[PDB]
């Protein structure tokens, strides 16, 4: 597995900076089993998500769950099976910006990983010791499902 | 005893390149592999990244004196 | 007299007058050397954490 993140989150706000972009809205989440929180910017023209809903997210370094070599270029030609297939929305940004609540002290309580999806932007913040694989630079994938129950 | 720039400066490579161009041109031989073309600015050039342009500077202090600097020996920014 | 030793004969020249800027590496003027110090101070404080 490639797998660098995983959890179930929950849509509480949708845009209180109201800085409202056309076809690009905010996303405060919050987990759920942990106590994490989440900043999202989705796509509402292609996949719609309103408050009060709520989503299974992965953050992943490569689709190829078996052979494991996240070569970074994408080819329309290739059908192999990946990651990609069981969720319903799939996004491709570096991580630029790590930066938490430290008081000279490493890995503390807080750290924040932002990722920035070619533009649309994403803050992760939580227990340090989930976010252990992210380092600056460094190509990650972004899916994505809604779960209604 | 030499001390000035170990750099070549701008104007240095002005005059070298222009003369060594018409080093290059009325028929003139020349010292590296061209891939064909006919500026001699490009030839000129190329010679230049080569290290191989000869030609001896004499950089005059305002006594009148001078140092004898060698494009072989002087560095490209 | 060692107060011609203790009282210094003068202070020492710029950097850019004695050791010519031109040769001698790292010969900068005053101003960026305090610039480039107060930077490292400052680097080092961010690059810590």
């Amino acid at each position: 597995a490639g797998i660098l993140f995983e959890d179930i989150f929950d849509v509480k706000d949708i845009d209180p900076e109201g800085k409202k972009f056309d076809r690009v809205s905010r996303l405060h989440c919050e987990s759920e089993s942990f106590k994490m929180d989440l900043i999202l910017d989705v796509n509402i023209q292609i996949y719609p998500v309103d408050l009060g809903d709520k989503f299974r997210l992965v953050i992943a370094s490569t689709l190829y769950e078996d052979g494991t070599l996240d070569d970074g270029e994408y080819n329309p030609t290739d059908d192999r099976p990946s990651r990609a297939d069981q969720f319903e929305y799939v996004m491709y940004g570096k991580v630029y910006r790590i930066e938490g609540d430290e008081t000279s002290t490493e890995a503390a309580t807080r750290l924040s990983a932002y990722v920035s999806y070619g533009g649309l932007l994403m803050r992760l913040q939580g227990d340090a010791n989930n976010l252990h694989g992210f380092e600056v630079d460094s190509r990650v994938y972004l899916l994505m499902k809604k779960l209604a129950f | 005893k030499r001390i000035t720039t170990p750099y070549m400066t701008k104007y240095e490579r002005a005059r070298v390149l222009g003369t060594r161009a018409l080093q290059i041109a009325m028929c003139a031989p020349v010292m590296v592999e061209l891939e064909g073309e006919t500026d001699p600015l490009l030839i000129a050039m190329k010679e230049l990244k080569a290290r191989k342009i000869p030609i001896i500077i004499r950089r005059y202090l305002p006594d009148g004196s001078y140092e004898d600097w060698g494009v072989d020996e002087l560095i490209i920014t | 007299r060692r107060k011609y030793q203790k009282k210094a004969a003068a202070c020492p020249d710029p950097s850019l007058s004695v050791w010519r800027p031109d040769i001698y590496f790292a010969s900068v003027s005053e101003t960026f050397e305090t610039k480039v110090d107060d930077y490292s101070q400052e680097w080092a404080a961010q690059t810590e954490k």
